[PDB]
């Protein structure tokens, strides 16, 4: 278990799944519609 | 097919020079969340 | 203590640059294996 | 017969950015002497 010290790469994830990021961090972790495929991006910050 | 392949990777460089120089300024990207378009969606249901 | 700050910060970022320069040249950092040394050790030992 | 040409010059100028670059951080090349291997050699002579 380690505790990131800065912003992670964004990830592409699922709405099912990235809303489910969203129940841990939620205000360490960034998630968001992509207009176009629908799907979630995954974006973890500093403190995850 | 086409010879542009490395004109795709001259395109890459820049967006490393855009992205690292962006931080630097401080220029927020991703800062899209849950503000607008939802309340506007419950007052547009109501 | 020391203003120097600011030139800590301005070291950081031709790093980046050099960096990012020399993987497209294919320059390879963090090449070091087990080849030599440890060869070399074992004759020194023997 | 190959149109590669331009992507040739257009290593040679990220690699002058690189150079001036590593000599700014102070990173030392051509750092190589006479030391290991001839010790090594010396030694495996024996």
């Amino acid at each position: 278990s380690v505790f990131l010290d800065k912003d992670f790469t964004f990830v592409v994830s699922s709405e099912a799944d990235a809303r489910a990021f969203v129940q841990f961090d939620p205000e360490h972790t960034v998630a968001r519609p992509l207009p176009d495929s629908s799907d979630w991006e995954v974006t973890r910050k500093a403190g995850t | 097919s086409a010879a542009l392949g490395e004109f795709a990777e001259k395109v890459t460089g820049p967006d490393g020079v855009l992205a690292s120089a962006a931080r630097l300024v401080l220029n927020q990207l991703g800062l899209s969340d849950v503000v607008t378009t939802p309340e506007a969606a419950t007052d547009a249901e109501l």
